[PDB]
């Protein structure tokens, strides 16, 4: 807000304004800003232009909680904040304060321009993955635009008898003033002509013969238009993407991007993608109504049916020869069998319509649990004590519950407030103490020349299998620098001693079928302070080997401190 | 069934009747 | 109220262009880019093909003998040539080849007043005693008109509608920009995009829009007079 | 007495209590007097709303008039909601409501010529007619039922110009105000009660450059009403740390915190063109050694 | 081979990366420059052209770090290591 | 409604009880038999859960200090109209019915099996004989804060939490309109609240103006009520009365004559009614961020009014007095402008 | 950390003259932290135009 | 096949309709919306400015012989719609003394105003009070905050009213698309527009017109 910026760049404002001659002295430039005539807007704006701030939403948690934007005036009284970077400080958009600091220095605005500038820190500490990626609602226009249907209007069909084949563009210029004229919807399936999309592999070693293809040759595809039209945003040179976009999808084709290119490329893509799933997230036709929580249409047989079992069981019961225990197991089985039926009923029953259908199955949030719920049956609820009661709930919210069953379903609410209310402070004194600890670790030297690294089991051979990946060798195994060479059973060399381990190079070992590899690593370091930069390896934020000098400590208590939260029950939680 | 004289007039979706009225709060 | 003056500025390529206006009252972002970006895609008048024939072949599902490339490969490269009439009336135009090469749209003969503006355009490739006889018509229009609105259009053997593209202009694309022109801070910046085809210039398909805007709007100031800012 | 950092607005009333007046005082007072000002605030960004379903938000954005979606009839809309956060937490009663209140506004009128229709068996007899803007009351555990809303949906009254707006599910048709195009699928539209919560943004705003400082701590003041600056916990050292950022954090925690004659050199620096001096020696340091120089422990300094 | 950027990313972290050791050099690499830079400004009504201005041509008003980050990607300056 | 709730209010800490520490966690969950006398919905959303509740709107304390709820009790499967008040101890050796269960006119029980509550998390169906007591509403259980949600049988425990206790934060505005659907204990809520006046004698009102009212009692007594005006509340809000009673016009006893703050016709009203729309708009609305039009800042839709409070004082001192003076040393006489001669 | 006094009073008999190293300790008096940009190897560096560009500078 | 458009009036009490065609396929929706849009912000008007209640020092407070305070009666008088001929700050007079009620029609406009909604009900008055208040009418177009007269360090007998220049309430379109496969695909749009009564709907809508018109020439100029 430009109320905030004018008093919080003061004496800059008040040396360029003299120096402008607006003003006579230093006493007369401050009175004139504190009155804030008209001539002071000009100066402030050319004060800025290339001068950073610093962020940080209270209370700061981890490494990414500080980040170091550039300023922009807007009116209000609110500082606004981009979308993709809420999830790096673990903020909702509901009344969160946040401080905002500035460096004075020349030096500061170098570090905090450099080190600092939130572009550069994509990828999080904890592994070497981005973290700022489509999160909540832009993924659910990507879906639907990436979605294809059959049958739609102005799809390919093909040449009956006197009449051609329709469905075939020149250019994506045409197919989407078609699309604006409104005979061909944005998904469906069509052949159009690109020209400055390399094709997959499996087309491009076919149709040009492994020739390689450049801006300027033509093939024809066969696509929908949303798929072109979202490959667009991609960087060129990237081979096209013909599938659906799941969440899964999203993460691994944005991983094999920050892993593939460099990282203000990937952030310029993913701004551009946000922007297009932002666009195009509105018209996906995404609501809630009463016609769209439908309720199942055989519910009532079923619960007929398992209530006269329960009944069954209850005679049993009179019988006296089973007691308390027998009874209450039995009730809970029969109630959990009962629900899980319900639930397959309501899933069977659902179209690939339902707003709510659409959003729990492409991962934009939720789980079925919840749609059942909604609109199947809430089941039997937790109790005090933690034990199932004898009494469940037969009907969904959408139908409408009785005062019995809320009373009994408030136990599960106030206990879950409780749990996190406890466990946010456990999180928080078990981080400070592993902060404590380790203080005292830099990198001091390059490379201390050991040997001794330790041999990690990249991928186990099946006995009957060829090979079957490791389901860890994404942590054990990654980034790790490779203390010798894996030759393979021939001659040749496959990835040769020093050279840092990543998804290329992984790929390739699994190609050569090695399983056992000794890896270097910093267990075994051989420096007498610290840990020499060598056994380190390849870093996380920077995506390369770490610099002399660079504090290990801190970043790995950040790093294992933070999931702490989530932490919850010889007990298997934070305890 | 307005208790005090003069309250706004708004039909309620009524299917049960109590017998009693709400004693000071 | 004069208020203050819009200037539109510009920037060059080789055959694109990114024109500025700046700056516009708060909320004329919009106002300006939607219906400028529509009349700049669906105004310019223009001329394209509408239907093609060949006597050596029957209908669509086969191809022409001794033709590298396929019926619907031919189509696709000759929707795209780029042809400038300036007679109303669709006349027509006729390509023939014999022997093996290649065909080129400066090879094919044009009639008064048409012209091709792009001569070494590649359309298929012939192999030895390979020969195709091509009579294809072409219309003036504004913006684009599928096939399928040419459908019902007397009775012949072979005739093939293909979905014309009556514009030179195929592309456009713009933003808005918030700018500080005063403690407003709110002021919008267009950013037009456009890119045409080698039949106009950027900046006079921008013209030629911005006239038939003008008039267009002339209908409403008529009915009355009243002034306004500049 | 001055108006503290942050306030405005006209001075409606003064009350001034003299001992003179025989009015009874605080011991060891004569003249306490109060002032009052009232100041009219407007709803504007930063502000928070929340239905009676509790579901939170803040004010993103206010668009101007002319730019709101509106209804077929020409009637924009005045708040837009999101629909991600309403299956997640699981409220569905609020779309109950939503519809509920469009149908009592509309006012509506259930066909009865060939008799009550079988879902509108128990509705109240005085119940089957209701007027524009009309007022009705659900009671909590007894309220009208899925069907009752299903079939009043379908029965409302037409807008004056003829023509009814929200179809039986209860959806309708919008106009972009950007694009000015029609969106591709219908959406849901109606008149839920909004409040107005008492986290007010001009309370929570504030700036602070330069200002008073403590005379005990030699640190600047704290509050908003007071005009000091914000803390720097040590969570924001560790990250600081953590990206090995180094003159930062020495500006941080010596030269615009307790350095005085470091605050006074580069304050004066930047009024010119000099660069900034570097920090000198934060004052914190030189009390722990004056304090601890007085438990008989020689704190030698060895600049060697 | 990718698109201009716009704002202080230009020029690129990488492009840099190249002509230093490491990052935490080149902080200091570059703030030793901006403040060159700017005494050379503050002596520019009279003194000593010791400190020579600025290599590569400045723009309207632009912060002397913005020059120096700028003429450092032009690969025009030599320094010494630590000590 | 924040003062209704807090005069409700039901405190567990303090002086002369557990501390926060030492206060068990079990405690703070629900007991069967908190049924008809402490809301398990309204709780504070802070650390202190649990440890403070509120009355139900039927709850009574007896003379002793047991909190009691009413019950009809059923003599021979026929429903009494008489009621009768019962404690915790006699409620556990009783049977309770269910106020939901269908009933016939005559009283006559439809159904064969009733569902009703036993002594302790036991419920199960009984022959319509045995049955011993009813409830009396399906409300008796809720709080007066949470009395007031609509459709409150469809959302989650945690939301209507939520939204019980948003409701408790609300501003008054300065054109307050009554909600279009709401609960019936909206005008009772507000009639006992105390912010509203209320005739005494059904009388006539001879004049009336916006400061004070003048109603004729039948008695030949003449009776004025003043109304503060702009008064600043014990929060920092504002509060004023605006009579809604004509001249002329023979108003009976009990009938409200002013409306306080959030009060629309002698009804509750703490918001405005809006036309809301739901749809992912361009990300403005993105996490639970919200658009508004700007004709409700235009039109004064949501405009607040809020009062500050200053007071200076002048004590004594042993090196002299100090008194309020209009001059000031080393002041330009622009700067006192304002100041009166006082 | 801990036990103030207890090591307060070891440390002083021992005269344990202990250099600026660490981060902690650092951060307490206020000097440089020894990690990032304030390793010696860093905070001592001299940069000046290449002899090229000062040739054709002009 | 190919003729320039043309604009025709339907005519109703207040709000009247207009129709236009033929127009090119698509373009009926964009039209539509631009022409709503220049219509609901970029009107010019005139309304009241700031008031000034004799007797009255601020707008927190009451005044005797009245029903409702000072607010109520601003809120009340933000109703009030008129047109200004002169491009200056007038002021008007609103005298009324006694029981009884006082409404829009007792205003005495200076030359060059008039209110035309007589009807609107102000406020009322017991016999013990009168009232003379003083208020002015400035031109502007689109919607400025009342703090505008804050600034100006008038005397303390000010008080600072909002004031909203539009005389235009609500536009709507619909448009009538002909999507036959003869060349007379075209749509028709049917633009309904009412205003406040202070100008007709022909002048809002030439106004509009100019306006665009106007925007629109930098365009046209060769570049
Ligand atoms: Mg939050
Ligand atoms: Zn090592």
């Amino acid at each position: 807000p430009k109320l905030m910026a004018l008093e919080l760049f003061k004496p800059f404002v008040m040396k360029r304004l003299v120096d402008l001659n607006h003003a006579q002295n230093i006493k007369s430039a401050k009175r004139m800003v504190e009155r804030q005539r008209p001539q002071v807007w000009d100066v402030l704006e050319e004060v800025i232009a290339e001068h950073p701030v610093l962020l940080n939403r209270a209370p700061t948690l981890h490494r990414l909680g500080i980040q170091a934007f550039e300023p922009m005036l807007v009116e209000g009284k609110a500082i606004q904040l981009h979308p993709l970077v809420c999830e790096a400080f673990n903020a909702d958009f509901d009344g969160d304060q946040m401080a905002v600091h500035l460096p004075l220095s020349a030096e500061a605005q170098a570090e905090a321009r450099i080190l600092m500038l939130s572009s550069n820190n994509i990828l999080s500490p904890a592994s070497g993955r981005p973290l700022a990626m489509p999160r909540l609602d832009m993924v659910t226009g990507l879906y639907y635009l990436t979605t294809e249907v059959p049958g739609d209007t102005g799809e390919y069909q093909p040449a009956s008898g006197d009449h051609p084949e329709t469905g075939v563009y020149s250019s994506p210029a045409e197919a989407i003033m078609a699309a604006d004229r409104g005979v061909l919807s944005v998904r469906a399936k069509i052949k159009v002509r690109l020209t400055q999309l390399r094709p997959p592999v499996e087309i491009e070693a076919e149709l040009f013969g492994h020739s390689g293809w450049q801006p300027g040759d033509a093939w024809m595809a066969e696509t929908t238009l949303g798929r072109v039209m979202f490959n667009e945003l991609l960087p060129l040179g990237y081979p096209f993407v013909n599938k659906q976009m799941h969440k899964k999808v999203q993460a691994a084709i944005i991983n094999d991007l920050a892993e593939r290119y460099p990282m203000i490329v990937v952030a310029q893509t993913v701004d551009k993608l946000k922007d297009a799933g932002f666009y195009w997230a509105t018209r996906s036709g995404v609501t809630v109504s009463m016609a769209d929580v439908l309720v199942p249409p055989r519910k009532k047989e079923i619960l007929d049916h398992y209530e006269e079992r329960a009944d069954k069981v209850e005679k049993q019961f009179q019988r006296g020869a089973l007691n308390h225990d027998e009874r209450n197991e039995a009730l809970v089985e029969i109630w959990k069998e009962a629900t899980d039926e319900v639930g397959q009923a309501l899933r069977e029953h659902y179209p690939d319509d339902n707003p709510i259908i659409t959003i729990v199955d492409s991962g934009a949030t939720g789980n079925f649990t919840q749609t059942r719920t909604l609109a199947g049956m809430k089941g039997l609820v937790t109790n005090p004590k933690g034990e199932f009661i004898p009494r469940p709930v037969k009907s969904s919210f959408r139908e409408g519950l009785t005062v019995l069953e809320y009373f009994i379903n408030t136990h599960g609410a106030r206990k879950g407030l409780a749990d996190t209310a406890l466990r946010t402070a456990d999180s928080g004194y078990l981080t400070r103490r592993l902060v404590d600890v380790s203080q005292d670790v830099i990198v001091r030297e390059h490379d201390c020349q050991t040997e001794r690294g330790i041999v990690v089991e990249l991928a186990e051979r099946a006995p009957d299998g060829t090979l079957i990946r490791d389901p860890y060798i994404e942590t054990s195994a990654y980034a790790r620098t490779l203390g010798t060479d894996a030759v393979d059973e021939a001659g040749n060399v496959i990835v040769e001693r020093g050279q840092d381990l990543g998804d290329p190079e992984i790929d390739a070992l699994l190609a050569a079928g090695i399983t056992q590899v000794k890896v270097r690593s910093v267990l075994t370091c051989a420096t007498s302070t610290g840990v020499c930069a060598t056994c380190y390896g390849r870093s996380m934020a920077t995506g390369k080997l770490v610099d002399i000098g660079e504090a290990v400590g801190i970043v790995a208590a950040q790093s294992i401190g933070e999931p702490g939260t989530q932490l919850t029950m010889i007990t298997g939680g934070l305890p | 069934n307005n208790s005090v004289p003069g309250a706004p007039n708004r039909v309620s979706f009524a299917k049960l009747r109590e017998p009693l009225e709400v004693p000071g709060l | 109220i004069s208020q203050r003056p819009t200037l539109s500025e510009d920037v060059l390529t080789d055959n694109r262009s990114q024109f500025v206006i700046e700056p516009l009252e708060p909320g004329f972002g919009y106002t300006l880019g939607n219906s400028l970006r529509r009349t700049l895609l669906s105004s310019i008048p223009g001329a394209a093909v509408t239907s093609i024939r060949i006597d050596g072949v029957l209908h669509e599902f086969t191809t022409v003998p001794g033709v590298k490339e396929d019926v619907t490969e031919i189509i696709l490269n000759l929707k795209s040539l780029v042809v400038s009439s300036e007679e109303d009336e669709p006349v027509t135009m006729y390509l023939r080849k014999q022997g093996p090469g290649e065909v080129t749209a400066g090879d094919i003969v044009p009639p008064a007043g048409v012209t091709v503006h792009n001569p070494g355009m590649h359309i298929a490739t012939l192999n030895d005693k390979g020969k195709l006889e091509v009579e294809l018509v072409v219309e003036r229009g504004r913006g684009y008109v599928p096939a399928v609105q040419n459908r019902a259009s007397g009775a012949e053997i072979g005739r093939i509608p293909v979905d014309s593209i009556y514009s030179p202009v195929l592309k456009v694309t713009y933003k808005v920009d918030a700018t500080r022109v005063e403690q407003r801070t709110d002021f919008d910046k267009l950013i037009l995009d456009v890119e045409t085809k080698n039949s106009i210039s950027p900046r006079d398909a921008l013209a030629s829009a911005g006239k038939t805007l003008v008039e267009l709007f002339g209908l409403a100031r008529e009915l009355n007079v009243e002034a306004e800012g500049i | 007495l001055k108006v503290p950092h942050g306030e405005s607005g006209k001075v409606i009333g003064i009350r001034v209590f003299s001992r003179e007046d025989e009015d009874e005082l605080p011991a060891g007072v004569n003249e306490l007097v109060r002032v009052y000002v009232a100041q009219k605030r407007k709803i504007s960004d930063g502000d928070k709303l929340a239905g009676r379903h509790g579901n939170k938000g803040v004010i993103g954005k206010i668009l101007p008039v002319e730019d709101m979606p509106f209804l077929a009839d020409g009637t924009p809309v005045d708040i837009i909601l999101n629909t991600h956060g309403v299956p997640r937490r699981m409220n569905i009663g609020q779309i109950l409501e939503t519809h509920l209140g469009w149908c009592a506004h509309s006012g509506w009128k259930v066909d009865a010529a060939k008799g009550v229709p079988d879902w509108a068996a128990r509705l109240p007899d005085e119940l089957l007619e209701a007027q524009p803007n009309a007022i009705v009351s659900t009671p909590v555990f007894d309220g009208a039922q899925e069907a009752e809303l299903q079939g009043l949906l379908s029965c409302t009254l037409p807008n004056r110009d003829g023509d009814v707006l929200v179809d039986a599910d209860g959806k309708a048709m919008l106009f972009d105000g950007r694009s000015g195009e029609p969106f591709p699928y219908p959406v849901t539209v109606g008149y839920m009660y909004i409040m107005k919560l008492h986290h007010l943004v001009d309370d929570k705003i504030h700036a602070r450059s330069t200002g008073p400082y403590s005379m005990i701590t030699q640190q600047p003041l704290g509050g908003k009403a007071q005009f000091g600056g914000q803390r720097f916990g040590e969570m924001e050292c560790w990250a600081m740390q953590a990206y090995g950022a180094a003159y930062t954090l020495q500006e941080l925690l010596t030269i615009k915190s307790d350095d005085t004659v470091g605050r006074v050199k580069v304050y004066e620096a930047i009024v010119k063109g000099e660069n900034i001096p570097e920090p000198g020696i934060p004052e914190s340091f030189k009390v722990l050694l004056k304090e601890l120089q007085s438990l008989c422990l020689n704190v030698e300094v060895l600049s060697s | 081979g990718y698109d201009t950027p716009l704002g202080i990313t230009n020029p690129p972290i990488d492009e840099l990366l190249d002509r230093v050791s490491s990052k935490y050099a080149l902080v200091i690499y570059a703030a030793k420059r901006a403040r060159q830079i700017n005494d050379y400004y503050n002596q520019l009504g009279e003194g000593i052209l010791e400190y020579v201005g600025p290599l590569v041509e400045p723009g309207l008003q632009e912060k002397p770090l913005s020059i120096a980050l700028r003429e450092i990607h032009a690969d025009l300056l030599e320094h010494t290591e630590g000590e | 409604l924040s003062g209704l709730t807090h005069k409700r209010r039901l405190s567990a800490l303090g002086p002369g009880g557990l501390s926060r520490e030492r206060a068990g966690l079990e405690v703070r969950d629900v007991h069967p038999s908190h049924y008809g006398r402490m809301c398990p919905i309204e709780t504070p959303e802070g650390p202190n859960i649990g440890l403070i509740g509120s009355l139900s709107v039927y709850a009574r304390v007896n003379p002793f200090g047991f909190i009691e709820t009413p019950y009809r009790k059923v003599v021979d499967g026929v429903v009494s109209d008489e009621i009768v008040y019962l404690t915790a101890d006699e409620e556990d050796r009783h049977v309770v019915a269910q106020a939901n269960s269908p009933i016939d006119a005559d009283g006559r029980f439809v159904e064969p099996r009733v569902l009703v509550r036993r002594k302790a998390g036991e419920v199960e169906y009984v022959p319509s004989s045995e049955v011993d007591y009813m409830d009396v509403s399906p409300r008796q259980m809720v709080s007066v804060a949470t009395a007031m949600i609509p459709f409150l049988e469809h959302d989650d425990a945690n939301r209507a939490l939520m939204g019980a206790n948003m409701q408790r934060q609300a501003v008054p505005l300065v054109r307050s309109e009554a909600p279009l659907v709401g609960t019936g204990m909206e005008l009772r809520a507000a009639i006992d609240a105390g912010d509203v006046v209320v005739a005494e004698e059904s009388g006539v009102i001879e004049e009336v103006s916006a400061d004070y009212i003048t109603v004729m009692h039948d008695n030949g007594t003449r009776r004025t009520y003043r109304m503060r005006k702009f008064a600043r509340s014990n929060h920092g809000t504002c509060a004023n009365q605006c009579p809604i009673v004509d001249a002329g016009d023979r108003v009976e006893a009990g009938q409200v004559i002013a409306d306080g703050p959030c009060t629309d016709d002698g009804e509750m009203a703490l918001g405005k009614n809006l036309l809301v729309a739901i749809m992912p708009w361009e990300g403005h609305n993105y996490e639970d961020a919200i658009i508004l039009s700007n004709r409700l800042v235009e039109e004064d839709v949501l405009t607040s009014i809020h009062i500050e409070e200053h007071e200076i004082d002048a004590r004594d001192t042993k090196l002299g007095a100090e008194e309020i003076t209009r001059d000031i040393p080393n002041i330009s006489d622009e700067v006192l402008a304002d100041l009166d001669e006082r | 950390f801990q036990e103030t006094t207890r090591v307060l009073t070891d440390a002083a008999i021992n005269c344990r003259s202990d250099k600026l190293n660490g981060l902690k300790e650092n951060v307490i008096i206020g000097k440089l932290i020894p990690a990032g940009t304030g390793i010696n190897r860093y905070r001592n560096i001299a940069v000046q135009p290449t002899e090229e560009a000062r040739a054709a500078a002009y």
